[PDB]
This record gives structure tokens, sequence and C-alpha cells, in this order.
């Protein structure tokens, strides 16, 4: 009765709705393991152990492809047009970015339709390209500036217009992508933080891509313009007693959220730039965070290893699994275009992703007021 | 609709049509008829039919309020 | 038939006492007489005192 | 690249939403028409006598209304900095802020964001009308406000819950519990917190890990907590006079602890009560000064030294490095501690006034008469504090 009472989505039936669509996609025959390089190495060892963490995983904006970079060797990179992952790896190159140091952050670009910025921790970028007929990864150029001492993350504007590098303790540098890949301003992180020596831990771009939000080790958030190359600092709120880890944002646009080493989480909206929700999460320090693409779930992970699963209008729990026997460090990333996610960690350092026969919510919620209408149709 | 009908019927108080915006006039009203209507049918709610249409009977009645058709002290003195 | 008068809003603000801290106790700590010219008049001379 | 599509329906509850494809909003959109949105700073203090006078220690349930006041007045004593008019300024926002802003916050649950936005505005105020409205609050609790007195003995029912069960194997998340607790109203949960340290021991070490997780109003409020206690009517020495105390000596570790590990804490108004204390002549101002020395620096007595190592202290050399790091005396480790705390000590500008101070206290315990031998030890007592405390300065200030 209570299903065909109303019939627009309300604010009580979708989060019903939402609770039986995670209870159901952590079941037997919607959960498929990926057969990976290390899930391979991983089954021979435990048929008949030495720990490699993942350091990214990163979505194409289309949600057509994933790369992901293990600890001590390559990149990986799937593509995946429909079929669900047992599809095709492409490529995958044990020495991705040289074969003296390592593999930190990724970035997609989002104009062109395949092509990746991997950043290692020398003092260069180098832009590749993923060939789709034959299995191999060449190189397109490869950038560097003076006085460049140590990069860490790179990221795309999602207009995909500009390229912003980061240091954590000197300098952060603009690569207009337009024209050509050229410096176009530089910043000495002194300037943006002025109480003591800060270490940039996360970064992201609005959903315009005109600001850029930088969380320090004092708990200070800076919020900093990017006009045409000017980059000057706008505000400077103190948001948390300790590093803030991650940074996310909302997909309608209306708050972002901000997660830190205390067990705290806030819902900052961003007209009034003031805190509008609060998590009480008081279990332990917050790892990863993620939204839905609707922007309804938000996933939470501590390091209790345990995830939860949230709403954003409220702050009511809807799910809670525990994994605590495991010894992950372990990822939830949701698909950009459709409503699965791909939670990391299964035995040892693994990815799992759980599926569903409907895409979204919404038609879960078309699909059971469509079934349950035959049974008044019936009496 | 609602509102410009009322408005033209020999129902609304022409000269005693005096507002609940200021602080000395809560008392001077119009239209005592339709306050004794409106302040029994908010006191009844004891079926399980006028539970439901509440929100909707209680909100028409605010914006006959704002307008200036009843006074004020004469819904909240007579309501339980 | 009851004339109600306009009411009347207090637009003033709580004044402040002589103790110029929260405590009698707190206070009175900060009334002892520091500086270097205390001292010079306590210590005055050892051999006068020797 | 294509947009996304909604469509808006009108419903009868007063806030906005949005759903999974759906938006809502108000059905009657002339609701504010007979409102006017008030003009720059002179009206909204004519407009709050009336409306946050209604709901009074009640703005602390809308926690989104008490941060955007408290932005108009750091970004109003800053624009209107000038030279001219700015006592009269931070004056306006003086009664303002004690009259319907700090009642406001006393009615808060979990909000550590919301209490750091408050604070932002009191860092613009002098710091003996900050601790006036500080104590107000413990005597206008009582006496006044029902509302207020419900919350007050809901901190101190839950912060005498969680020192019962503090462990040293429990504190990896109870760190974290007890630390919004203090965040959001200190002045109901610090007090019982400082009164079960100095009854039992062991519970210094765990009070201390939790201040990593602090704020910096909860940074003020402690230094005033202990203030109270200190000056607080008490029995300071024992009654014959042969010890001095037990709360006397667990307190001086606590405060020589908080200078140690936190170092985004100002313990400046400690230092000015050891100033003013000594000028009579005291004791509880002496044995917080022995831990300051003996803690923070590291500099220990030479009353236990062998014949072959006192050669090695006094031949300037990396040898003389050796030998402190045999007696355990960490000068030279903790550089950055020693150094920070000797600047509390020339902002009040009382080196030179320590050091005469803690001499003739060394001579006038020459015409006190109230015991025998323990006026034999405290003439040895403070000359051990004047030597250990010259070993200081000569580390510090060279040149």
């Amino acid at each position: 009765v209570d299903i065909l009472n109303q019939k627009t989505i309300t604010s009580e039936v979708a989060a019903s709705v939402t609770s039986k669509y995670l209870q159901s996609t952590f079941s037997k025959g919607n959960t498929s393991h990926i057969e990976d390089k290390r899930f391979i190495h991983v089954s021979s060892r435990s048929h008949s152990i030495t720990p490699n963490e993942i350091l990214s995983l990163k979505f194409h904006v289309s949600g057509s492809s994933m790369a992901y970079s293990r600890m001590d060797g390559s990149l990986t990179v799937w593509f995946i047009k429909d079929a669900s992952f047992d599809k095709s790896v492409e490529v995958y190159i044990p020495d991705c970015c040289g074969s003296d140091k390592l593999a930190t952050d990724l970035s997609w670009n989002p104009t062109s339709l395949n092509q990746i910025a991997v950043v290692s921790n020398s003092s260069e970028i180098s832009l590749l390209l993923i060939n789709e007929k034959s299995l191999t990864a060449s190189k397109l150029r490869t950038l560097s500036l003076g006085s460049k001492t140590k990069v860490n993350t790179c990221l795309y504007d999602p207009l995909g217009n500009w390229l912003l590098a980061a240091t954590k303790s000197e300098k952060i540098y603009l690569f207009d992508v337009k024209k050509d890949h050229s410096s176009v301003c530089s910043l000495n992180i002194s300037d943006i933080s002025q109480e003591d020596n800060d270490v940039v831990y996360s970064l992201a771009w609005s959903n315009g891509g005109s600001h850029i939000f930088i969380g320090f080790k004092s708990g200070y958030l800076a919020i900093l313009k990017a006009k045409h190359g000017i980059l000057e600092v706008c505000t400077k709120i103190k948001a948390h007693t300790g590093p803030i880890t991650e940074i996310k944002m909302d997909p309608w646009g209306r708050n972002f959220i901000t997660g830190s080493i205390d067990g705290n989480c806030y819902v900052w909206n961003m007209k009034s730039l003031c805190c509008e929700l609060i998590i009480n999460d008081l279990n332990s320090a917050v790892t990863t965070l993620d939204v839905c693409h609707l922007g309804k779930i938000l996933g939470i992970c501590t390091e209790d290893e345990m995830v939860y699963f949230y709403d954003l209008n409220s702050g009511n729990l809807l799910h809670s699994k525990s994994l605590a026997n495991y010894k992950t460090d372990p990822v939830l990333k949701f698909y950009p275009d459709k409503s699965w996610y791909i939670m990391s960690g299964k035995n040892d350092t693994l990815s799992n992703h759980f599926v569903k026969n409907e895409k979204n919510l919404i038609t879960y919620w078309k699909d059971m007021f469509d079934n349950t209408m035959i049974e008044k149709r019936r009496k | 609709f609602f509102i410009a009908l009322l408005r033209k019927s020999d129902s609304w108080p022409s000269s005693h049509v005096a507002n609940n915006s200021n602080y000395s006039s809560l008392n001077e009203g119009g239209n005592m008829i339709a306050a004794n209507i409106i302040s029994f049918n908010l006191s009844q709610y004891n079926e399980e039919v006028d539970k439901e249409n509440y929100e909707r009977y209680m909100d028409m009645c605010c914006i006959l309020l704002k307008n200036g058709f009843v006074n004020f002290y004469s819904i909240w003195d007579n309501v339980k | 038939k009851e004339k109600i008068p306009p009411p009347a809003f207090d637009e003033t603000f709580k004044k402040f006492t002589f103790i110029k801290m929260g405590n009698k106790l707190i206070n009175n700590v900060w009334k002892i007489p520091t500086g270097l010219d205390k001292i010079e008049q306590e210590v005055k001379k050892p051999e006068g005192v020797y | 690249h294509k947009p996304r599509l909604i469509h808006k329906y009108k419903t009868h509850e007063p806030f906005e939403s949005l759903e999974l494809n759906s938006s809502y909003v108000f059905y009657y959109s002339e609701w504010n028409s007979n409102l006017t949105p008030f003009a720059s700073v002179n009206d909204l203090f004519e407009n709050s006598h009336i409306y946050l006078s209604i709901i009074g220690p009640y703005l602390g349930r809308i926690p989104t209304l008490l941060s955007k006041i408290s932005r108009i007045g750091v970004a109003d004593i800053q624009k209107n900095h000038g030279s001219e008019s700015l006592h009269v300024t931070i004056d306006k926002w003086i009664d303002y802020v004690r009259k319907f802003i700090f009642p406001a916050t006393s009615l808060l649950q979990n909000n550590p964001i919301a209490t750091s936005e408050v604070y932002e505005l009191m860092k613009f105020f002098p710091f003996e009308k900050r601790y006036f409205i500080y104590n107000e609050m413990m005597t206008k609790l009582s006496q006044d406000i029902l509302p207020l007195k419900v919350s007050f003995n809901k901190a101190e029912r839950e912060a005498k819950s969680i020192l019962k069960a503090l462990s040293i194997d429990t504190i990896a998340k109870e760190s974290r519990r007890f630390a919004k607790l203090i965040s959001t109203n200190p002045l109901a949960s610090l007090v019982p917190a400082v009164k079960q340290i100095e009854n039992y021991d062991k519970v210094s070490e765990l009070v201390v890990y939790t201040t990593k997780y602090f704020n910096d109003f909860a940074y003020d409020v402690l230094q005033f907590v202990l203030l109270l206690r200190l000056t607080y009517n008490r029995p300071a020495v024992q009654f014959d006079g042969v010890n001095q105390a037990m709360w006397v000596q667990r307190l001086s570790i606590f405060i020589a602890g908080l200078a140690k590990n936190c170092p985004n804490m100002d313990i400046s108004n400690i230092i000015t009560y050891i100033l003013k204390t000594l000028h009579n002549g005291n004791i509880i101002a002496v044995s917080i000064l022995k831990e300051l020395i003996i803690t923070v620096g590291g500099i220990r007595d030479l009353n236990e030294v062998n014949m072959k190592q006192l050669l090695m202290l006094n031949s300037g050399s990396p040898l003389k490095q050796y030998a402190r790091h045999l007696i355990y005396d960490f000068r030279d480790d903790n550089s950055v501690i020693s150094s920070r705390l000797t600047s509390f000590f020339t902002d009040q500008s009382a080196i030179s006034e320590i050091i005469l101070l803690l001499y003739t206290l060394n001579l006038k315990a020459n015409t006190q008469n109230s015991h025998y031998k323990i006026l034999s030890t405290r003439c040895d007592e403070m000359n051990t504090l004047l030597w250990s405390f010259i070993e200081l300065i000569k580390h510090c200030l060279k040149g």
C-alpha cells in the first residue's frame, strides 16, 4: 500500500528504496571478482604474503575506462564498453613512468577520449596515450619546469581546460591545455598558509572549474581562484583539528564534504560557506570518502576497517558492513554514470565490484512499482 | 482565484477590514460570522477523515488572516 | 473589548562591575604591585644587617 | 555533453528539497512580501532586541544562524580598523556577544565548528573582559534560566562516565569521544576533569594525550580553569607543615606536561601568576617552576655525580655532551621546546626579576620560624632552584 500511495519520489519512499538497493548488492549472484594479475598470483599461493596496496583508482568521465596503480610496479588500464567487468584488459605497463620511481597519481583527460597523465615523484609529468587496437602505451610528451622539486598530485579540470600539479612543500603549478601545455602561473605554498610549515594532503576542483580547494596538515582549508592565469587566495577558514584527509563535491552542486583524522565529517554548503550537517561518526579516522552520482549515498570507510552508508539530505544510516580480518586500506569508488560501486579488498589487496540488473535507483523504484501494481490489478 | 473571488462577494468586510500587521489592532476585526465557522471547524479532530485534511484547512485560514478577512484574537480565543 | 497598548522592548545592555576579572580570588592576585623597585627596599643593605 | 533534467513540484513543506530527479518548492511564493531585509549594522542592533530575545538560549538550535552573526562581527572590526573608531566598535560587540550569543553556545551537543566561529570574534577582545563572561556563565547558570541548567547537567554526567573507564588500552578511540565533548562546551566538562586529576594519579598521562584534538576555544578555557584551581580557597600547606599537599604536586606535573606536548597553547597567564605570587612568597608558585625547568628543559642537578664524570662536564668539548647523556641531562635534545618556554619570560620582561626574587626568598627563609629540619631543607631547595634556573638562561640567551 505504502509503495503505491506516493506516485512521485518523496523524501521517505526514497530512503526506503535505497536501503533495499544496498542490501541486495551484497548478495551472492551480485558480486564478481576482477581477474587481475594479483588475483592470479594470490590464488596460486592460497591454493598451494607480500602486500602491495593500490595508490590511485580513477574512472574516465564517460564511465568506460578504469586505470589504477599498484605500489611497487605497474599501471593497469581496463576497458569496459558495456560488458560488466569481463570484457578486456587492454594494457598494463610494468615500467610506466620510468624504471626508477613509483606512480603516485593519475588523471584522465576529459576532452581527449584516450590519454592519461601519470605523475612520478621526481620532477616530471609524462603524458601518454593508451592504444586501442594493439595493447601498448606510447608517450606523447614530458613536462618540466625550473625550481621543480617533487610533484605528487595532478588533477585535470572537469572541463578539460587546465592541469594542476602540486608539491607538498614548495610550489603549485598551472599548465594550460588548450594552446599548449605551458606554465601559466606558480604560487608558493607559504603565501597560501601563513601559519607554519604545512603539508598539502588533498586537493579538489569545483564543479565549474574556477576554484581550487586545498587541505593542509594544520586543519586549514584554503579556497583560491583560477580565473585565466591569476592564482590568488579568496578565503581561509579553519575547519578541523587535524589533517584534512579527503574533499568531495556534490554532483548537483549544492554542498561539499570534508573528512579528517579525528572522527569528524562535515557537509558544508557552497552558497554561504557554512557547515550544514554533521555526521556523528565517533569511531576512528576517516580514510576514504565518496558520493553517488545522484548525490544521495555517502560512503565512509574508517580505520576500524568498517564501511558505512549514509544519506546526504538527512544524516541517517542505511547500511554497515564490517571487514575486519583483512589488512587493506580499502577503497570505495562509485561509477560515474550508473549506481554501481567497486569496493577494494576481497582477500589481501583486491577489487570486487557490486552489480545489479538495473542501473540506477530510479529504474529500481520504477520496477518495484510496476511489480506491486500487477498484484493490485490482480485483486 | 480564491482570494480574488472573496474580495468581490458581499461577505468581504468593506469597512471593518482592519489588519493584523499592526500592534493596537488585533482586536478591531471584520466578519465575525466567518470567524464563528473557522474556529468551530479547527476544533474538530477526532474522526479519521479530518486528521488528513487538517494541514490544508489550517493553511487556508492563514491566507485569510494575512489579507484582513478575520480578526486574529477571534480565532485565538475560541479554538481548543 | 480590551485596548491593546503597543509593547515596550528593552533596548538597553547590562552594565559591568568594578571587579575587572571574573572572581574576587583571581582578581586579588592581579593587584600585587610588581616591579624592580619593590625588591629594592627589602634587601636594602647587607653590611647594615651584618 | 548534455545537461540534467529535473521537474518542479509545489508542496506544503516550508524547506526546499531535491530528490533523485524531483525538486520541491513551497507553494505560497509571496510569503516574504511584508518583510524587509535590513541595512548594514545599525539596523541589526535594533531588530535583534525583538527577534533574538524571544528565543533566548534557543539560537543554539539553529547553528547556522549562530555562525552567520559571528562573521558579521569579524568583518566589521577589520573594515572599521582605522585608528579612531576602534575602541568604540569593540565595545559595541562586547555587549552583543554576551547578551545572546554566548548563552546560545552552551545549548550545543556536538558542534566543534560552530564554536570555533564564535571564538574568532572573541580573539579581538581583551582577556579581562573574556574572563568576565566565563565566570558569569557559571553564576547565572543556576540562579537564572532553566534550559541552560539542563544542558550543563548533561555534560557533567557524560564527562563523569568517560573518566571512570579511562585505561591505557582504550585511549585509541576514547580520545576522540572525549575531545568532542570538551570542544563543544568546556565550562561544563573540563571542571570534572581537573577535579579528577588532583584526586588520583595516572590520569595526567591520559588527559594530555587527548589534548591533540582540542580546538582554540578549549585551549583558552583550560587556562581559565587552571587559574581557578590554583587560587581556590584551600589549605595549601598540610596541617603541621612538614609536607605541602597531595594536589599541589599532581597539578604541577599537569602544567609542566602541557608546555611540552601541546604547541598550540598559550600559558602566558600561568607565568604572570608565578611572578606576582613569588613577591608574596608562596609554595604553589615555587613547585610549579621547579617542574617547568626539570621537565620542559632537561636540566638535572649535580648531587649524585661520580668523580670521573665530574671532569668531563667542565672540559668544553663533545666529551661534555656525552657526560650529559649518561646522567639524563637532555638539554640539546629538546632545544625547540626549551626556546619556546624562554620567550614567555622575556615578553613579561621578567628574567632579571625571577633571579632577584629567588635569591631574597633564600635569605627570607633565615627570618621565618615554623619548623626546624624543613627550614634546613627549604634553604637547600631554594639553592638548587636558583642554580638550575641560571643554567636555562645561559643555554638559550646567547649573544
